[PDB]
């Protein structure tokens, strides 16, 4: 399907939150995603917003997540990366 | 004299923009660059991050060292987004200068970059509107 | 032709700027003018206000004029604080003319202020060290 | 002609506390005030720090207030620009 796509920006979410904050989170399953499309000059960026399950301390638990896909400045031709801009419990 | 008379362009230009008008259409340009450039280094801190790294200045580097790590941020497309970029580049080579006691080096990357733009973006920047056409895709 | 090297030296010019730099000496003046106007108009908000409210520029203004109210500002002498509130002054004088769709007084403004600096202050400015020692003090 | 200055001073601190808070001390008297001079460029400002008397509904409690008084710049009937900075019980 697309939603391979969707799975690996909400895991994305997850490992770099962990990264940042120094944090223990289990990736579960994405519950819902949004996107909507920004320009910056003549640039395409994505924003996505998801929302996500994960376990902290063993429980389940419900996280919003906003994750941007930017174009990639240098060397790699039509490249992308991804950055996680927000990540929030509900 | 000449330098009261800049001085008093210059103030005036600058209030102008704080309410949204311009001096003139020079002064637009001037405008959309300095927003869209701090725009550039606050969003794609870490790509800028990067792109400064891959010159070190030093009296010794003369213009085609300058002109090949330039002549590779454009080879798969010229586009606003990155002339944007080509101006933060030369920023950041200035400040580094400076950083190092090296002031002497600032009018001589000015000068590389006057010199890029010339030759190799202008048939582009000509092409695609002009300058006037960067400040209308600035402004929405 | 010369389009291109002055959004050059004006990029670089400002990038200078946000470190504590400055492209010259004269980029330096014009930072210092600029943030000292700035502060001018928050600080003395309401006194700047009541110079503002003495002069509206219109298609029949004329220098003496100007020159009346900016005479008053002057009258106890020359001092920084003076030189920055006439700068600002201009510029709301400017940004007035713009607010009326008359953009063409613009220039009027500009040579008055040239000719008041040249004419009026600038042997005071000379006298105590010239824009550089604008520039420590601000 | 120092002294009534302080006073003029202290009236304005508790006339203009009233109409921020929206309340209605009666002022009576400044026990005590202290002065001290800014710089802005060649401009000299000062900073009052008063101490005052006023009845709070009848009620005759001491305040601490601080004035902050700007050189005019056209003539004015009023004097120098007055800024209340402070208000506050002891």
């Amino acid at each position: 399907e697309n939603s391979l796509e969707i799975e690996e920006l909400a895991r994305f979410a997850v490992d770099e939150h962990n990264k940042k904050e120094n944090a223990l989170l289990e990736f579960v399953r994405v519950v819902k995603a949004k996107e909507q499309m920004f320009s910056w000059l003549d640039w395409e960026e994505t924003m996505y917003y998801l929302t996500l399950e994960a376990k902290d301390g063993g429980k389940k638990k419900l996280y919003e997540a906003k994750v941007w896909v930017k174009p990639a400045l240098l060397w790699s031709p039509h490249g992308n990366f991804k950055e996680l801009q927000e990540f929030k419990p509900v | 004299s000449q330098s009261n008379r800049e001085l008093v362009v210059d103030f005036l230009s600058y209030k102008l923009s704080q309410k949204g008008y311009s001096w003139s259409q020079m002064a637009a340009v001037k405008q959309a660059l300095r927003e869209a450039g701090d725009e550039f280094e606050l969003r794609y801190r870490r790509a800028f991050s990067d792109l400064t790294s891959q010159l070190h200045i030093t009296p010794g580097t003369a213009y085609q060292s300058f002109e090949q790590v330039v002549n590779e941020l454009f080879r798969d497309g010229v586009n606003w987004g990155r002339i944007v970029a080509f101006f933060s580049f030369g920023g950041a080579l200035c400040v580094e200068s400076v950083d190092k006691e090296m002031q002497v080096l600032v009018s001589r990357i000015a000068a590389w970059m006057a010199t890029y733009l010339n030759d190799h973006l202008e048939p582009w920047i000509q092409e695609n509107g002009g300058w006037d056409t960067f400040v209308e895709l600035y402004g929405n």
